[PDB]
């Protein structure tokens, strides 16, 4: 599953949590086998204003 | 005081149910006794530890 989120949100993207992510974008259930993996992109996805 | 027995019986059985009622209060180096205390105090996986 792939998106790109704001830094303050990725503590969301585990199990158990909640949070506007787990509530209303994007939820694991808490038995979740697998990996979480982020990487910043302040250059690709960001502009001025 | 010639019954002493039957009723060391009874007093004994009185005795199991009252300690193992009485165990529901005690904390096993948990934060709280009340089980849906835990479970508003908590995250999901706090509260379930």
């Amino acid at each position: 599953d792939s998106f790109v989120i704001r830094g303050d949100e990725v503590r969301q993207i585990a199990p158990g949590q909640t949070g506007n992510i787990a509530d209303y974008n994007y939820k694991l259930p808490d038995d979740f086998t697998g990996c979480v993996i982020a990487w910043n992109s302040n250059n690709l996805d960001s502009k001025v204003g | 005081s010639a019954l002493g027995k039957l009723q060391d019986v009874v007093n004994q059985n009185a005795q199991a149910l009252n300690t193992l009622v009485k165990q529901l209060s005690s904390n096993f180096g948990a934060i709280s006794s009340v089980l849906n205390d835990i479970l508003s105090r908590l995250d999901k996986v706090e509260a379930e530890v």
